[PDB]
């Protein structure tokens, strides 16, 4: 027998700035979006879904330094959270 | 404690806190599949070099970084680079049919490119003739429709792109 199933669920994307505004790429250290991202990911993926892990990199970038931005998550319908319990 | 394993530099769940944590809201957390048969995959988009945009230098470092931190997480990577739109359009189909998510609980996708506030530039993006790929049509191509493999399952998508020209700050006074 046929079921309806939502077109669209258990999405998150998370962009490295807000709508109009740059992000900030080092030279020879990558990106600062990338590498704040992967920080909090080995810091937290263990304690913190990833909404919560993905609020942290925001905060982590609340005070600007001359080269401003603000990551933004966007179109969001995770229902649950998503832990991804490193190790199992 | 080691980064030996295959989790790398990734801080390690234990088990007292797992299940601490899959006893505290277990009807409201996505399930796991089991380690030992599970297939999740990961892909990574990275446009470096381009026909009429400066180069990205830096950009091998982020592909490393995603690339060793997703396969920490338990993901088989897929790395593509310099790719036009129409390029990453036929990448994300053919992603969207891989027969491992039918064995996974999970997907990550990574995209990082130059972008412009519409979305994210091809390799042969210029203003003359734009190569444009829109945040929309990567949900669209990953959706229950197109990729039923991942219903139920969340999908990541993490974007490095400028999104405009603007500084994104405005002055106060102390
Ligand atoms: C790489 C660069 C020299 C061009 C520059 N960076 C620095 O001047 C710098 C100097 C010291 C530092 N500690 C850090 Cl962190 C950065 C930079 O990134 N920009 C210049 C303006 C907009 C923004 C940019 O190009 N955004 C891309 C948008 O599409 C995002 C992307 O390509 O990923």
């Amino acid at each position: 027998a046929i079921k309806k199933a939502h077109i669209e669920k258990d999405f998150i994307a998370f962009c490295s700035s807000t709508p109009d505004n740059v992000s900030w790429r080092h030279p020879t250290m990558g990106s600062v979006f990338i590498g704040r991202l992967i920080e909090h990911m080995q810091e937290y993926a263990c304690s913190c879904d990833v909404e919560e892990i993905f609020r942290k990199v925001r905060f982590s970038f609340e005070q600007p330094d001359g080269r401003a931005q603000m990551p933004t998550t966007e179109r969001v319908t995770l229902t649950r959270c998503f832990y991804l319990f490193p190790g199992h | 404690p080691t980064s030996s394993g295959s989790e790398g530099n990734v801080k390690l769940c234990s088990l007292e806190e797992a299940q601490r944590i899959w006893k505290q809201k277990s009807a409201e957390i996505y399930p796991i599949m089991d380690k030992s048969s599970r297939t999740r995959l990961a892909l990574i988009i990275c446009n470096e070099e381009f026909d009429s945009i400066p180069r990205r230098t830096g950009a091998e470092v982020d592909i490393t970084g995603m690339t060793m931190l997703l396969q920490n997480l338990g993901y088989s990577v897929d790395v593509k680079k310099n790719l036009t739109a129409s390029d990453m359009t036929t990448e994300l189909e053919a992603f969207a049919h891989r027969p491992e998510h039918k064995t996974s609980d999970s997907t990550f996708l990574v995209f990082m490119s130059h972008g412009i506030r519409e979305g994210i530039c091809g390799k042969k993006h210029s203003e003359q003739v734009p190569d444009i790929l829109q945040l929309n049509a990567i949900f669209n191509m990953l959706n229950t429709k197109n990729c039923p493999s991942l219903k139920d399952k969340p999908k990541v998508i993490i974007i490095q792109a400028c999104r405009g020209d603007s500084p994104g700050v405005v002055w106060f006074k102390d």
